[PDB]
């Protein structure tokens, strides 16, 4: 949750959580402004799934 | 860090990287190697308006055109 995927390479590094969802969209083909202009309802799909 | 950069109203987003500030300037730099440029058009690409990014902030993105035709 605060290091994402760094902390298993070597030292952990720290990045905000948000930026973090976007990086992981991009692995799947999503673009990035997808995430970031639809974060609250994403926020809220997570929380209720 | 910042997720986006405003210019004339518009949201940029890097291509690739991440935006990171040294205290007084704002660079676009790759992800697993520090090394910095300056932000331009050519590195960047344009996606909404900045009303929907959270935590967007100000900063000039170049457009190398301009100063070609002084
Ligand atoms: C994408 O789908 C979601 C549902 O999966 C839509 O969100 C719902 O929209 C309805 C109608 O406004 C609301 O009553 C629900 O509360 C919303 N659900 C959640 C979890 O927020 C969403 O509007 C759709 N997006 C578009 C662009 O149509
Ligand atoms: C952040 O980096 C910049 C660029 O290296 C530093 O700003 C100065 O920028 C001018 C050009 O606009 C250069 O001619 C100077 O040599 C730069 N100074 C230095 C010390 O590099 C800026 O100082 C850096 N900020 C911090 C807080 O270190
Ligand atoms: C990150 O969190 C800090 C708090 O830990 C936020 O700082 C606050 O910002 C608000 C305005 O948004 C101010 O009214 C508060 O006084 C600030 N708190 C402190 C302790 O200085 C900061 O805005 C957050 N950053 C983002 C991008 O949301
Ligand atoms: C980033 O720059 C924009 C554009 O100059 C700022 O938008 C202005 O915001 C002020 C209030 O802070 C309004 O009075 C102006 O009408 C806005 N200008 C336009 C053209 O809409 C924005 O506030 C700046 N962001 C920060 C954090 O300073």
């Amino acid at each position: 949750i605060t290091s994402g995927w760094t902390f298993g390479a070597g030292p952990a590094l720290q990045i905000p959580f948000p930026m973090q969802m976007a990086y992981r969209f991009n692995g799947i083909g999503v673009t990035q402004n997808v995430l970031y202009e639809n974060q609250k309802l994403i926020a809220n799909q997570f929380n209720s799934a | 860090t910042a997720p986006a950069i405003c210019h004339d109203g518009k949201a940029h987003f890097p291509r690739e990287g991440v935006f990171v500030s040294n205290g007084t300037h704002w660079f676009v730099t790759q992800r697993n190697f520090y090394e910095p440029q300056i932000i331009t058009t050519d590195n960047t690409f344009v996606s909404g308006n900045c009303d929907v990014v959270i935590g967007i902030v100000n900063n000039t993105v170049y457009d190398p055109l301009q100063p070609e035709l002084d």
